[PDB]
């Protein structure tokens, strides 16, 4: 029951493929004005690590080579870092909507 | 004045599923000849055995020309 | 490796020399390639073309 | 009611760099001129096409001076016939389409320009048609229509013309059934594609060009993308 | 003329099985055939239009 | 979108060597063919199993179309 | 300083062709813009030569085309180059639309709408051009698809006896189709430049879908020589088809002249409408069929307004990747059903293929995006 769901989530994260290129969960986020706001509200060192991981991912899709096995960012050691910023952005957007309604 | 068509056609149908389908054709033709004006045309057998003989002659026709 | 040094030194240092080089190469290569492909297409049949049977006729 | 598919034949122009037998084009034209030029038309081919393919210039001028043309007016201007050197097509044995249909027992015959290239199959269809007359096993055959399996409907208003009154080729090539049928099939392949010889010549030259050129363009692509394949990053913060 | 499985007419465009009088049985045709204006004259003739 | 106001990136050093002095195809049959075998393993689980179902549907449709084209009564 | 940055035309040429900030991880699917453009200029040029040797008159149109193929020097190479270039044009177009749907480039709205208008324009141009040689299949396919446009209730009847130029397909219909087969590819060129304009406004999309604003490289001399390589492969395939197999694509029923009384049973149009023509006869209803065709390409319109994912690519949604390849299998099934006659097993699987078509694009891809929305703490 419990770990069966965990088995599904860990298998899907292995078979996604972005972990093989040195990415974490919040380096492949779709951008609207909300997520552009959340990226604008980041700290500095995480933003520098974000642009470095993105630049390595674009290099390793430029020569289309996957990282060796030992440097793949596995499940449950990644940072789910963008979640509170993006959460507050969506809360403020719904706040504007449901206030002007 | 004998064409090589006749020679290689009568040669290639000698003993084969060609001959089995010819006897199947004679089965359906006797079946309708012992029947008062049925629908059974006995023609599908003609198509597939002459298909067989024409493939096997198609392998071995244009060499002798 | 020395054979490409004088080639770079005489036909690739300039630009106009490079252009004259590829033009002269284009004409010479056009002649040689048309003769070669004509020889290949004659050799690949040798019994079917109109040319040899018409000078037999 | 079925579709019998024609077989596959090892033609002498079957290979992708092979051409027609021009001698077979000559004797296939002899077949068309002897026996086939009374029901069928071939109105998109002139005698001047044959000036370099399977005849010389003088021979085609003789073959086009054998036939009247009915050229147009003169000074008084009714009409008048004409020998005609090269500017004439192959002249129309039956003038109108329905006059051709009423001359036959209905079912006017199609013209022989695009038959090879227009029958869901190559000249194998024409060969198996022209050679495959046989016995009808208990079918209708409405009073004039013959049986031949290589045709949709199995009822053809064409009397089988290929061996009946053999045409006696000029060269002395022995007139069997298969040889005269192969000759007229080669000639109909030629009348379908007048450019087959030179198009396979340019196909050979294009194969040599794209075998000699395209690896060099790929080399130059890799040579200009060679920098970004080898660029290497490093991370300096304080 | 005389195609299909019902004996009668048959449209080869989208498999419309007509009957011998030309009426739609199996296909995407909603309507039947059109009956034109015909006038029989005793010369074994008919003016049709 | 011009060229120079895209984003703001610090902390990144890039090395890249001249195109002439490096070779054109770097060990083209020592990394390339295991590379394309890697890419082939990572895809056909999601590429093939539609196509073979299409192929079976194709052959089944042809086979049953002929077998319902031909009836064979007996009388 | 530089002529390339001050001259008013060369500002446009520099900002579109050299100093363009392009992403750095393009795979071979980003060639098909240049391939469609070079196919377009090739089709325009060969078509202009064909239009110099063509006489649109229903007595001598087919004889004029035969005159082109036999008597004019290399006119056969230009004719076969035009026809096979049209088929390769639609090959490159469907590769282009497949890239644009699969890598999530449909989050760009205005470029996508201009694209769909270009799709309609190329389809109408292909249909009019296929009418123009005035053959058997050309004549009857013109009749069938013009009656498809007559399926519109209460407006379509006068509309179709209008675009027939009368009450049947006549000299006027051939000359109308000639004039519009001439003028529509230049509208295709202008809308291609507007398409290019909005794409240069928004910015391109890399295969990852990660925004590549950190790693832009210029266009030249990288993508110029990559697209020269792609066009050289395209010219290889086009010369290969026009020099070895013209029989591979052309419908042999076409080559008989347009007898207005034959109607052969083999009645299929040219293959790149058969993914669409089989949608028509899947429905045993007229207005439902023509509306389902229009609604298929309007489903291609309303692709972005169902994008309920949270990562724009399909490289990291493997279930949507599987359903995409099931959709490609379904379209090739529809093409094969378009190439077959209309009887019982083909009718059953054509109905099921069209219903699975709309069920895959409309329903199951947003359902898969929702299940990976909900599976990854989003
Ligand atoms: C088609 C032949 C098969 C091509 C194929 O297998 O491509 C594999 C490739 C995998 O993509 P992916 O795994 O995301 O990327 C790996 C990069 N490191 O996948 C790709 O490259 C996919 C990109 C092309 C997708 C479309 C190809 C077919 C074109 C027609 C599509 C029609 C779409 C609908 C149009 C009418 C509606
Ligand atoms: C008059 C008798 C002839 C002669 C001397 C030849 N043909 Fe044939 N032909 C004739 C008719 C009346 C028809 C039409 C039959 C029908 O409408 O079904 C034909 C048909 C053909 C075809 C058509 C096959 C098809 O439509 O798929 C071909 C290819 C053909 N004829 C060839 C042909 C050749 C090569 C001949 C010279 C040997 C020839 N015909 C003689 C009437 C006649
Ligand atoms: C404005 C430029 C164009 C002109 C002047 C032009 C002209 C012609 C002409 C005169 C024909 C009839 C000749 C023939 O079919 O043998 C023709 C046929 C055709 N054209 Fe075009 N054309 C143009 C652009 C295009 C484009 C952009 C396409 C689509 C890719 C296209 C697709 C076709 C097709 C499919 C045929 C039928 C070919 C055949 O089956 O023989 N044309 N065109
Ligand atoms: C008339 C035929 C078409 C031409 C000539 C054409 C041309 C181009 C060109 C030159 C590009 C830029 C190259 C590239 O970005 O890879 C492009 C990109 C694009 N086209 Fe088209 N296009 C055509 C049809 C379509 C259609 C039908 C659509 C779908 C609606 C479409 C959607 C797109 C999209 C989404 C992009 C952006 C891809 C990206 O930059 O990531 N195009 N097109």
């Amino acid at each position: 029951s419990s770990k069966w769901l965990e088995g599904i989530r860990k298998w899907y994260y292995n078979a996604a493929g972005f972990n093989k290129l040195g990415l974490m969960r919040d380096d492949t986020i779709h951008e609207n004005d909300d997520v552009k706001e959340a990226i604008r509200r980041l700290p500095e060192n995480l933003y520098n690590d974000r642009v470095f991981r993105i630049k390595r991912a674009l290099d390793l899709s430029m020569r289309q080579q996957i990282l060796p096995k030992e440097q793949w960012t596995k499940y449950e050691e990644d940072k789910f870092y963008l979640e509170p910023y993006l959460k507050e952005v969506i809360r403020e957007r719904k706040e504007r909507e449901e206030w002007t309604k | 004045l004998v064409d090589p068509l006749t020679t290689v056609r009568e040669q290639c149908e000698q003993l084969e599923k060609c001959v089995k389908a010819r006897e199947r054709l004679e089965l359906c033709d006797e079946r309708v000849s012992s029947r008062s004006q049925t629908e059974e045309d006995c023609t599908e057998e003609l198509f597939d055995f002459l298909h067989a003989r024409d493939h096997c002659v198609a392998h071995k026709l244009f060499n002798s020309l | 490796p020395t054979l490409t040094a004088r080639l770079y030194s005489l036909l690739f240092r300039r630009t106009s020399t490079f252009a004259l080089t590829i033009v002269v190469g284009a004409l010479f290569f056009e002649r040689a390639f048309d003769q070669g492909a004509d020889a290949i297409y004659e050799h690949i049949n040798e019994g079917k073309l109109w040319k040899h049977i018409k000078h037999k006729y | 009611d079925l579709e019998l598919h024609p077989p596959s034949y090892p033609w002498s122009h079957r290979g992708l760099l092979s051409s027609l037998d021009h001698t077979s084009i000559r004797r296939g034209f002899q077949v068309y001129k002897q026996v086939c030029s009374s029901c069928h038309s071939m109105d998109y081919v002139a005698y001047r096409h044959l000036v370099g393919v399977c005849y010389t210039e003088d021979e085609a001028k003789a073959l086009a001076e054998e036939v009247e043309v009915q050229d147009g007016p003169n000074e008084d201007g009714e009409m008048f016939m004409r020998p005609g050197k090269l500017s004439d097509y192959f002249p129309k044995p039956y003038p109108n389409p329905e006059a051709a249909r009423a001359a036959n027992n209905g079912a006017l015959p199609p013209d022989l320009s695009y038959i090879v290239r227009a029958r869901h199959g190559g000249e194998d269809y024409v060969f198996s048609l022209l050679t495959g007359y046989c016995e009808p096993p208990r079918v209708s055959l409405r009073e004039g229509l013959y049986f031949n399996p290589y045709f949709p409907g199995q009822a053809i208003g064409m009397a089988p013309p290929i061996y009946n009154e053999v045409l006696e080729f000029d060269d002395g090539t022995p007139a069997t059934m298969s040889q005269v049928a192969k000759d007229v099939c080669t000639f109909l392949r030629w009348a379908a594609e007048p450019e087959h010889d030179h198009r396979k010549r340019m196909g050979l030259k294009m194969l040599l060009m794209m075998g000699l050129l395209l690896p060099l363009v790929y080399a130059m692509k890799r040579h200009k993308w060679s920098v970004l394949k080898s660029r290497k990053l490093a991370y300096r913060p304080p | 003329a005389n195609a299909g499985d019902f004996g009668g007419y048959y449209c080869p465009c989208h498999g419309s099985h007509y009957d011998a009088s030309g009426r739609i049985r199996k296909g995407p045709a909603p309507l039947n055939l059109e009956v034109p204006s015909y006038e029989f004259t005793s010369d074994d003739m008919v003016i049709v239009g | 979108r011009q060229f120079g106001h895209l984003t703001r990136v610090r902390h990144v050093i890039t090395y890249s060597l001249s195109p002439f002095e490096q070779r054109a195809f770097p060990h083209y049959f020592s990394k390339g063919i295991p590379n394309v075998l890697r890419r082939t393993r990572a895809c056909i689980l999601r590429v093939a199993p539609p196509f073979v179902v299409f192929y079976l549907v194709y052959t089944w449709g042809t086979q049953e179309f002929e077998k319902s084209k031909r009836k064979n009564p007996a009388a | 300083i530089n002529i390339r940055k001050t001259h008013p035309l060369m500002k446009i040429v520099n900002n579109a062709f050299i100093d363009l900030p392009a992403p750095s991880n393009i795979s071979s699917w980003w060639n098909f813009g240049s391939l469609l453009g070079i196919c377009l200029i090739l089709q325009i040029l060969t078509g202009l030569f064909l239009a110099m040797h063509y006489t649109p008159d229903t007595t001598t149109a087919f004889s004029s085309v035969t005159h082109i193929c036999r008597d004019v020097n290399y006119g056969w190479i230009i004719r076969y180059m035009h026809a096979n270039g049209a088929s390769m044009f639609f090959i490159c177009l469907f590769m282009h639309v497949g890239r644009g749907l699969y890598y999530g480039s449909y989050t760009f709205l205005e470029t996508w709408n201009i694209g769909v208008i270009l799709l309609f324009a190329t389809m109408a141009t292909a249909f009019m051009g296929y009418v123009l040689p005035w053959g058997q299949m050309s004549f009857w396919g013109a009749t069938v698809i013009t009656n498809l446009l007559s399926a519109i209730p209460y407006i379509g009847t006068n509309l179709v006896e209008w675009i027939w130029g009368g009450f049947s397909v006549d000299k006027a219909t051939l000359t109308r189709f000639f004039a519009f087969h001439f003028i529509f590819p230049f509208i295709i060129a202008a809308l291609a430049m507007v398409h290019l304009l909005f794409l240069h406004e928004t910015g391109s999309n890399n295969p990852t879908g990660i925004p590549s604003d950190t790693d832009k490289i210029p266009f030249h001399p990288y993508y110029t020589i990559k697209d020269i390589l792609g066009a050289i492969l395209l010219i290889l395939i086009l010369m290969l088809l026009v020099l070895f197999t013209p029989d591979l694509l052309g419908d042999p029923d076409n080559y008989t002249p347009a007898n207005p009384l034959n109607t052969p049973p083999h009645i299929k149009p040219e293959w790149y409408f058969l993914f669409a023509y089989a949608i028509l006869r899947s429905i045993p209803n007229k207005l439902g069929g023509v509306l389902a065709l229009v609604l298929s390409i309007l489903v291609l319109v309303i692709m972005p307004l169902l994008h309920t994912s949270k990562q724009r690519s399909m490289m990291f949604r493997p279930i949507s990747q599987c359903m995409f390849w099931i959709l490609v299998a379904d379209l090739l099934t529809l093409t094969w059903i378009g190439g077959q006659p209309v009887e019982h097993p083909y009718i059953i699987i054509g109905q099921l293929a069209s219903i699975m078509y709309f069920l895959i694009i409309l329903v199951m891809m947003p359902v898969a995006s929702i299940i990976e929305n909900n599976l990854l703490k989003w």
